């Protein structure tokens, strides 16, 4: 079984960083990319980038190039991504997906989700 | 059948005698405060897997004794007898 | 065009060689009464079945695999459950690398098999744990193909029983290994004694992005035998 | 405290004849003496060290030579001017020599071989000399007669005594000397097997414990 | 393991009966011989009875002979016990021990006690 | 004067005679391709070695015990393995009953071997249920053994293949027992062919009080074959 269990919620002062995670179990974590999403409250969705566990190569969305960092734990087998001079506007819920065997972006596992 | 055993209490031979021959067939018991029982001597001379080698008991036709070398904190607890030569089995009056 | 061995067949090749590492097939312990003489069992019909393995994935990025032979067996099937309750084997194996990509693939392996590969790591003076190397079925991953993770070049490491595997020409390769050990019967739970390494030299590439091309090895132990678990009196 | 393992192949059984069970030249003797008892007797007896005692008491009759090779290490108490020993070997029924300048060791009947420092150690071979067929290790029996006697003592089985001296007159400066031998025993032939033993010796002489 | 599991203790008025068990667990029941124990408070003991649970053949001491009655249960694996017309001298402890597999009376196995 | 079948051996017997049951062995299946096609595996140096039961009690009141023979040895060892994992058998078996007493000891029991014996609760309209014939090792206990639990006297039980152990003569009994069916292969869960059991016809006595008399049974199957696990494609 497929369970992608994020971590808690939690708020920041502005100025600050925060740091996330997307604990995968029930299946090989090397071989899927972890890609991650953003949704502002009561409005669409928005890609991020994604991080390739099994080389550490980011590819990442043009406006978020400067926000966040992503990248990823073998061992624990567990996705990070860190944001970096949080401001009024990044308050939402972060999610993350998982891609396919063959490099598809499709995505049916997700997250639950996580406020800031 | 009734079988006496010759001291009341103990402040480190206890013996006991028989109304008749008994054959061998005498065991010695020992009862916890707690309220647990485990023997200690079957068929007068042997010892029971698991007990300290200390104990020893003597061989008669009709007048066994128990030998116990040192003594100890735990040690103490009242030590009774058994014939089980012929029904009914009756027991002794115990010491300390 | 197939592999008909025992229980199992993997069918459907494409024409491939036999070609034996060194000169020599299992044989089956000629002659030793003068060692652990209770005499094997050698089970023949419940073991040779090409145990599959877990496909893996090869994208541009990556950068080889290995895998130690007596131990990427331990805990599958017939042959797992003989590693315990044994104490002594004797074994020769088969291996059976087969990727698959398209017409407008390019790229290169190199599937070599090292005897005795004693590793080592990097920038320390610490040998390696016990948990570095029992790795087991998923096997683990090279940190510096260049140096075979030792300090010997992968420029001489030709000199090993070895294939290639050229998606231009071919897309498969096959090694039989003899018994190589010094001893007559080994220990199956602390002793390794080949390990299958393959290596991409020339990395793929392609017009769109990341193309798995996943490979499939498959490895089958020969000419089996083990200690005596039935005896008289 | 790491348990391992390692098969083995073996086809030899050459290696425990007793032929070569007991030929392995072990230490019998150690002691010093200063030149200023100044002289080296010791009686050929064979149960002196208790390593080749245990080994050699497994049997009850055996019989070999002897190959007694003597190893001199001298010191000045700093060069030595070319000391020159002898070793004179006193069978039974010869008189043993009780000084240095005694006039036994003139006795030109028993052995004796005149070796220097510098030179390889000396070594001589010496035949079976029991009257019996075979040394008894074991003796159930007194020597001597009447009530006293002592114990297990065998008069057919004795040997001899060998005596080393410096040759040398009295030389201002007093050294030293350190004599060691090292018997092998050769051409063996064993009778009776008995069991070995286990708890330590406490005398030279019997069988206590 | 062998254990001798006894209820817990009870109390009756008197002309009343009661009954007991001695539940055994960790060897065969139907080899062994049952027997049942007496001690008053401050005395020492008194053989009652036995049971044999492979044919329910008892054998009873001669002053125990109208008190008390001796079962056996093979299903349940529990050796019962009942008395009959309490007075007040019938308060005391009761045991219960094992005898051996051949039909010796030599105990190795004792219950913990049950007062009355 | 030992009976070394496999891995296992009955020491030190009496002298003793292999009366077959009726007059046949084992077999081996002669020739049946029209029925399960897959040819039986026919396992025979991993089953056969005297998986001997717990030692029942024998006093004066016993009443007798019985066994059922594809039953008793479901849950015991290499032979119980095999009940699960196939749907199939094939077996006969060798049972050696043995009892030791004194000089001073009087006595006779009735070995006999039932095929198909078909069990009846006393005094009532309801058949047996599961737990009441699926005893396992344990066995059983006649309730009622002067008619068999089925009606049929015991008097004329001797019409089944029986031996008598007579502790003024002997104490051992030895029955070998074919493959006593209607199908050629049976199913062993739900199938019980044998029902070997033992009756105290005169009880025993002695001067004291209640001797044991302990028994032994050992049950060994003789030439066993299941169906096929492993097929080509």
């Amino acid at each position: 079984q497929v369970q992608l269990q994020q971590s808690g919620t939690e708020l920041a002062k502005p100025g600050a960083s925060v740091k996330m995670s997307c604990k995968a179990s029930g299946y090989t974590f090397t071989n899927y990319w972890m890609h991650w999403f953003k949704q502002r409250p009561g409005q669409g969705l928005e890609w991020i980038g994604y991080v390739n566990p099994n080389t550490d190569y980011t590819d990442y969305n043009h406006k978020f190039k400067d926000k966040a960092t992503l990248t990823a734990d073998k061992s624990s087998s567990t996705a990070y991504m860190q944001l970096s001079s949080l401001t009024s506007e990044d308050s939402a819920v972060y999610f993350c997906a998982r891609g396919t065997f063959g490099n598809y972006a499709s995505f049916a596992y997700w997250g639950q989700g996580t406020l800031v | 059948i009734q079988m006496i055993q010759s001291p009341s209490s103990m402040f480190v031979s206890l013996s006991c005698r028989a109304s008749q021959d008994i054959r061998g067939n005498l065991d010695w018991y020992q009862q916890k405060p707690g309220g647990t029982i485990k023997l200690l001597i079957y068929s007068t001379s042997n010892l029971n897997s698991g007990v300290p080698s200390r104990f020893s008991g003597s061989g008669s036709g009709s007048d066994y004794s128990l030998t116990i070398s040192s003594l100890e904190s735990e040690d103490f607890a009242d030590y009774y007898c058994l014939q089980r030569n012929a029904y009914p089995l009756t027991f002794g009056g115990g010491t300390k | 065009l197939q592999l008909k061995l025992g229980n199992s067949a993997i069918v459907t090749q494409e024409a491939a060689n036999y070609c034996c590492a060194y000169g020599e097939w299992p044989n089956y312990l000629p002659d030793h009464e003068a060692v652990a003489i209770d005499k094997p069992t050698q089970p023949e019909t419940a073991t040779d079945r090409f145990y599959t393995l877990k496909s893996v994935k090869w994208e541009t990025g990556s950068t080889g695999w290995w895998w130690k032979l007596p131990d990427a067996l331990n805990n599958i099937g017939m042959f797992g459950q003989n590693v315990q309750h044994h104490y002594l084997y004797r074994s020769g194996f088969l291996i059976h690398v087969q990727c698959n990509a398209t017409k407008f693939h390019q790229g290169a392996l190199l599937v070599v098999a090292i005897p005795e590969h004693q590793r080592g790591a990097h920038n320390t003076n610490t040998s390696p744990g016990f948990d570095d190397i029992m790795k087991g079925e998923e096997g683990g991953t090279f940190n510096h193909p260049y140096v075979l993770d030792d300090g010997t070049s992968l420029a001489c490491a030709t000199i090993f029983p070895h294939q290639w595997i050229n998606l231009r020409t071919n897309n498969s390769a096959t090694i039989v290994l003899p018994w190589m050990n010094a001893a007559p019967m080994d220990f199956p739970l602390r002793h390794n004694q080949w390990t299958l390494a393959i290596i991409p030299v020339v990395p793929l590439g392609t017009r769109t992005t990341s193309s798995m091309v996943p490979i499939t090895v498959s490895i089958a132990p020969m000419c089996c035998e083990f200690n005596g678990l039935r005896h008289a009196i | 405290a790491i348990q391992t393992r390692t098969v083995i192949n073996q086809h030899g059984v050459s290696e425990t004849l007793v032929e070569n069970f007991l030929s392995r030249a072990a230490l019998v003797s150690k002691r010093s003496f200063e030149y200023k008892k100044n002289f080296f007797k010791w009686t050929i007896n064979t149960r002196s060290f208790v390593q080749l005692r245990r080994k050699l008491e497994l049997f009850t009759y055996l019989r070999f030579d002897a190959e007694i090779t003597i190893l001199t290490t001298v010191a000045v108490n700093v060069g030595l001017p070319d000391l020159t020993l002898q070793a004179m070997f006193v069978p039974t029924g010869a008189l043993t020599p009780e000084k240095q300048d005694s006039f036994h060791w003139q006795s030109g009947s028993n052995a004796s071989v005149f070796f220097k420092i510098s030179d390889p150690p000396a070594r001589i071979t010496i035949p079976f000399m029991c009257i019996n067929s075979a040394y008894s290790v074991f003796y159930d029996g007194f020597a001597g007669f009447e009530k006293n006697g002592l114990y297990g003592i065998n008069p057919a089985d004795t040997i001899g005594n060998l005596c080393v001296r410096i040759v040398n007159e009295h030389q201002p400066v007093g050294f030293t000397v350190t004599v060691r031998v090292y018997m092998k025993p050769k051409h063996i032939k064993a009778w009776a097997p008995r069991p070995p033993r286990t708890l330590p010796y406490m005398s030279i002489a019997n069988a206590n414990y």
